[PDB]
């Protein structure tokens, strides 16, 4: 099912990140930008790429009709073999068509959850440090330069480092 | 300060379907179905294909007289047969197992065009004068190339006459014979004669007899009398003798025969005959594309993608789209 | 002061079934599956079937003289022939390409009933006569009324008769013939006559010839004699030429035939046929549904439901039904 | 692929709430009362109704069999035809009896993931200003009409609005 | 003092592929596929199959005289086939509609083995010295064990011979006839006589009856005469009727014949048969397990998982293994 | 699609638990040691199992090629039978190798679920009395002793019980 994150509480998606499918939009004193989550974006290229593969690797056989003909007295088995291949032809059809159907669903999903999962990671990191708007955004209750940036993505933010000067900050 | 985690929108407006909704706009997305063809028929694996022309498979292989442009040897990837081609069967008559012999020509390769029977062969009866208006070649009457029709002697009877073939090939041979039968028995009595009539052909594995069935029977070409063609196979070894005293077309030329190792094909269409390449060729033209699918035909040979009646089988990649 | 998130719950037993569960009770639930029918048969496109009652289809199409109520014009939707109909081929012998007919009325809507060669075509013979106590008509012997059974004046000899029929209309026409197979040497010379004898019918794509088998069978219907039975189909423009010198079972009436421009049924059948109308109709009975799939039968002929083994197909549309 | 909410940490369903599948129980002054949010009902009913749709479509062409017959002399085209119309039949039974094992699988499932996803929507809102049970309910530090209740359903819930109020019930109510 | 959720780990290496992954280990998995086979023969139910050895299916059911150790009644739970059996149809000639044949006794069970003409049968001829160097039992010439050659007495002409079987069982009868086509007028005349000649057979269903083609046809065997065979089924309660003046290869003995209630198979391989059971024979081998699909062969009999072209289906149980 | 558990946020799987699949590992005076779930783990199990057998059970049909022989004039019907042979052959190579595909993802997926479901039922009962470290473990901001390591797995365990004791903990801090 869906996993609320696109189209979801991150209302819209970004024309301006175009080096990824999922990351990050930074804010502080050394300018602003946007930047693609090098560890998702990745990992899903490779995932799409081998699900496309393998739907195309699974359809790369094929019902070969041929153009035998009937006589005017063959007409049972004539019929025959039409069936057959109206047969064949409305199976593979109703294969692919569905198919198409239903893992579309899938990939689209799967990307919800990439970004729902992309939003944890960095909510999981930040805990009380940071102030979560709700809508994907998070506002640092301490100054986060370009290094502090790059410890989100890296998921290597350092919580205790920060922790006192967060919390020292209660009007 | 803060930071924000986010997802890629962009301009495409291309749509896919999905189970829970249609008409979903994507970021990235493959479309699998091909619909273009060329319409023409190309060479596959390099090898040019056979234009039967104005000939119909039939008349091309019994030998028609006006398809001697094709009466040669042949190597062919497939067979092209034009739809309304006037060389046929040109002297009226059935072809039995006709639809045998399309499919086993299709599963063919190469034919090798010699002379089994020289009219020489048949002994004590006319090897000429075997022609007729029904199968004209220019404005005077003929017959076909691989068939002879042999008639009586003015002066003498129609003796029992013989021919054999011991086939030493190691490919098999194709080849043809007929019956005639005679509208009235007055033609019957003026081209063979009275009495029993019969056309007996044998092989180590095969037996074939007839006799003529006289019966008037509408004009078909001018001609109220019928031929009844027939059609086998001389395996490698084997032998034919023939044996009648009458009313017998004759096995003249034949083909040495070469079985195609895979699934070979006869296309029935209209469409140009060229000199260019696919991979894969349909009966309604060349699908050149890298797709998994294909609406234009169910008829081809070589590697074709799946034939599907979808109009479009687009897989999402990239995600929702969503601008700001 | 508080706020709470939840789901529906209902008063719902239905259960529907899972990948990982089996009997889940859900809160909505469609079924896809029918299993209803009407055990009965009703019109199609508001064109009544043809009920065949006491006769087999070759007993109809023969015209069994017992078969007489179904002698006439037919348009049908689909044909019911009764399981142990009785009045089948009265004189025995074998129907040529039998079931091949059956798929060629199969796929017709109407029969227009016709005589094609009137008794006064056959000239120097006894064209009465010809009847046979296997085939009854009321309690007294007789023939089939498409068939006719010609045998010799012991005045003349059997004379070479000939018939002609031009087709010069736009339907195609079925029509039968025969060759009469006495049991002994004795009635051969005696209804035909002594040396060899012929039956030979020729159109423009046809030609025909047998001559009569002698021979002893047992007793069918009283009779130890044989007719092999023919059809064919005359085309339009066509002609037909009837040549014979003894052994003819002329055609007499034929049928002018419309082909169905789609899907024709013949049903094995003891269901009813009532006033009704009907869009499905299948072998087992009438379908009204909506419903995607059906168990009922695999043979019907109007628009149905996927037939399925299935005992039921039901997809969950609500959620897991959990009351509190 | 459950979601966890239905028979999850929300244990029972409503049987009182009837005008929609997802939705909201409210508890103050004025009162309490069921009502369904009728924007995620809506949109799993167009859903759930385009999958059925969808698949009734996919469904839509039928291999026919027929009444052909065959002679004793033609066993083998007779057999033939038999295992080819049984193979089809075995084909569309497996495709049709699979799917809806299947589907019915993702329905349940996608269900869940609303009631999932509505719920985060409001704990999005309240944060602090609200307590979370664990049980798909929130006891508010403050008080909250008819009107306020509306805006958390509604997806306007004003946060700061109510934070001064919040923060001085929860420290009242501790003993530190 | 903390507590910690996770997930299990193991020391399996066994892979499975996902949609969006491949060779992917998991800690717990069902493998669907069987590729093993043992390379033999063994019993289904209880029952033997019927090497038909040195012999093929027409010699043995013809009873070709180098196949004694087949003559016998036989029951087979299927039937086993060698490519290069030497003892086929030793006489040549055309056994009509063959394959059909090899279809009906694969669809058999049991065959009982019974006399349905003994040599008192006819009368006035020589039932002796019915034999040919083609057909040979050691040196010396024979003839098939189920057929009879019957020729004239050198003193007499051949009288007109009959023969009367009426099928009185509940089982259904499979017997076998032939035409002779001697090679000259000289042969005809010397083992039948001039004159039309005949081979007449005959039940409530079927008429037969043929004359003496006679040609000389390519030596087989040693042999320019040709023997056409036939085969037929006599339904509970039909009656044969024989009749002949010449040229009859009459049924002989004769074989009471038992329906399969399901699949039969006749396999075609060099295989050995070995003193064991299965529940799965394939032509290949035997398939012994409980998984639900095999690579071994499509072709098979009894109770056998599907057949699939894939290595292997490796279902994941268990979930992603990652050990520390 | 991945529910950021398995191979997640909880970076590797434990060999040292073996009588599960999900489960519990907890530190405390009397010592430590695995646990497995089992209500969680039963779960699983049987619809893991019905998946499988319900997946065999629809695969239970076989389509059945004969060894029926064709003559030189027969060539098209046995080319027609050949061509239904590989027809279904087709059809059912595809549907198997595509359904473990498939289905193998899904199975997968749902272990990771159903981890996911199980860490936030225990991350419900502690709340605060519990840091979240992030990793899948909790640090109690009290003393949880063997019997208090059960009620958190049994799930239940009393939160206002340890309640003061945390905040103590919290507030010396
Ligand atoms: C989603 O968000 C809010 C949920 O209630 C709604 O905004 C509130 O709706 C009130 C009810 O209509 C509005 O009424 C105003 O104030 C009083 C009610 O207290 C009314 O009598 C007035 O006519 C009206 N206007 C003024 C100037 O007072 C309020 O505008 C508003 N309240 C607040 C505090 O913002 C949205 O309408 C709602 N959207 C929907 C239902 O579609
Ligand atoms: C980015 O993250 C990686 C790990 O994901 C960091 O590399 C680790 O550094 C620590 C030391 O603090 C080592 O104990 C680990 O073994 C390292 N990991 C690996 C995989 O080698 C890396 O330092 C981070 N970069 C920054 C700038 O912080
Ligand atoms: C067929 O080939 C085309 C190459 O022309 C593939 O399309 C390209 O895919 C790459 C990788 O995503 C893109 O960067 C290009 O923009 C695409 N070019 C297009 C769409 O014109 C296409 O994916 C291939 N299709 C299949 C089914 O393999
Ligand atoms: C699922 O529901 C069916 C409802 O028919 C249950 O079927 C009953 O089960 C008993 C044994 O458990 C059997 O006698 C019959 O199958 C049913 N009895 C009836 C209808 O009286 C079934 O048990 C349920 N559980 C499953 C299939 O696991
Ligand atoms: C069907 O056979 C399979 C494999 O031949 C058996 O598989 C096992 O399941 C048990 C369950 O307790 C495991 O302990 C075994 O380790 C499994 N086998 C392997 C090789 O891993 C299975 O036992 C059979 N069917 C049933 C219902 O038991
Ligand atoms: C499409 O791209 C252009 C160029 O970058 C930019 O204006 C915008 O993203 C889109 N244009 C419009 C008119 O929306
Ligand atoms: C989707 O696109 C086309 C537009 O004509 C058509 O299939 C349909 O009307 C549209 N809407 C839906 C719901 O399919
Ligand atoms: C055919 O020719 C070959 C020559 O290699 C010979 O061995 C064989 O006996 C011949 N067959 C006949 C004459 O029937
Ligand atoms: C209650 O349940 C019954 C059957 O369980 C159903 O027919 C009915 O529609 C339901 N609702 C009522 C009675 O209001
Ligand atoms: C009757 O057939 C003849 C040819 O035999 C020809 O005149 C025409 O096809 C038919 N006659 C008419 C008047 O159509
Ligand atoms: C893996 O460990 C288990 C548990 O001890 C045991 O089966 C064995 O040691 C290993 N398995 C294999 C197949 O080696
Ligand atoms: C994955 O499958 C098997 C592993 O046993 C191997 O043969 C194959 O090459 C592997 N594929 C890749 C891309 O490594
Ligand atoms: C065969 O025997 C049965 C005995 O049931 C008899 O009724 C029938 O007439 C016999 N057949 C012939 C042809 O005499």
């Amino acid at each position: 099912g869906l996993f609320g994150a696109i189209a979801g509480f991150i209302e819209g998606g970004w024309t301006g990140m175009i080096d990824g499918w999922y990351g990050y939009h930074h804010e502080n004193s050394q300018g602003s930008g946007y930047a693609a989550d090098k560890e998702s974006t990745q990992k899903a290229i490779d995932g799409i790429t081998n699900k496309v593969n393998s739907i195309i690797d699974k359809m790369n056989t094929q019902f070969e009709a041929v153009g035998h003909e009937f006589s005017n007295l063959e007409r049972r088995i004539d019929n025959l073999n039409k069936r057959m291949e109206d047969g064949f032809l409305d199976v593979w059809t109703y294969n692919a068509e569905l198919l198409v159907l239903l893992e579309n669903e899938r990939t689209l999903d799967l990307h919800d959850a990439n970004v729902k999962n992309l939003h944890e990671k960095v909510r999981s990191q930040l805990r009380d440090n940071a102030n979560d708007l709700g809508n994907g955004c998070f506002e640092f209750w301490h100054k986060c330069n370009n290094e502090c940036m790059e410890s989100v993505k890296n998921g290597t933010y350092d919580y205790p480092k920060y922790q006192k000067e967060s919390r020292l900050n209660r009007q | 300060d803060k930071i924000c985690i986010g997802y890629h929108a962009n301009n495409s407006t291309t749509k896919v379907d999905t189970i829970l909704e249609k008409n979903v706009t994507v970021t990235h997305s493959v479309e699998l179905l091909e619909n273009q063809k060329e319409e023409r028929f190309c060479k596959i694996s390099n090898k040019a294909p056979l234009d039967l022309r104005d000939c119909t498979l039939e008349g091309w292989i019994l030998g028609n007289p006006r398809c001697g442009i094709l009466l040669a040897d042949q190597s062919w990837s497939y067979i092209v047969e034009r739809p309304n081609a006037r060389n046929g069967i040109c002297y009226p008559g059935t072809l039995n197992e006709a639809e045998e012999l399309k499919a086993l020509i299709g599963s063919g390769e190469r034919v090798e065009r010699f002379e089994m029977f020289p009219k020489s062969t048949w002994t004590g009866v006319n090897t000429e004068s075997g022609v007729s208006s029904a199968c004209p070649l220019g404005n005077g009457p003929s017959f076909y190339r691989n068939l002879l029709w042999i008639i009586k002697l003015k002066s003498s009877e129609y003796p029992v006459i013989r021919g054999t073939f011991n086939n030493t090939g190691d490919k098999s041979i194709l080849y043809f014979w007929g019956v005639h039968h005679p509208p009235v028995t007055t033609e019957q009595n003026a081209l063979y004669g009275s009495g029993d009539r019969y056309v007996r052909m044998g092989t180590e594995s095969m037996n074939f007899a007839r006799s003529p069935e006289i019966a008037a029977r509408p004009a078909v070409n001018g001609q109220r009398g019928r031929i009844d063609y027939f059609w086998s196979i001389l395996k490698p070894g084997e032998t034919l003798n023939v044996e009648s005293n009458g009313n017998l077309i004759a096995p003249w030329y034949a083909y040495r025969f070469v079985n195609k190792d895979s699934k070979g094909a006869i296309f029935r269409s209209n469409l140009p005959i060229e000199n260019c390449d696919a991979t894969c060729q349909t009966t309604e033209g060349v699908i050149r594309t890298n797709k998994t699918f294909q609406n234009v035909s169910p008829l081809w040979i070589g590697e074709c993608p799946k034939y599907v009646k979808s109009k479009s089988l687009r897989l999402a990649t990239g995600l929702r789209n969503v601008p700001q």
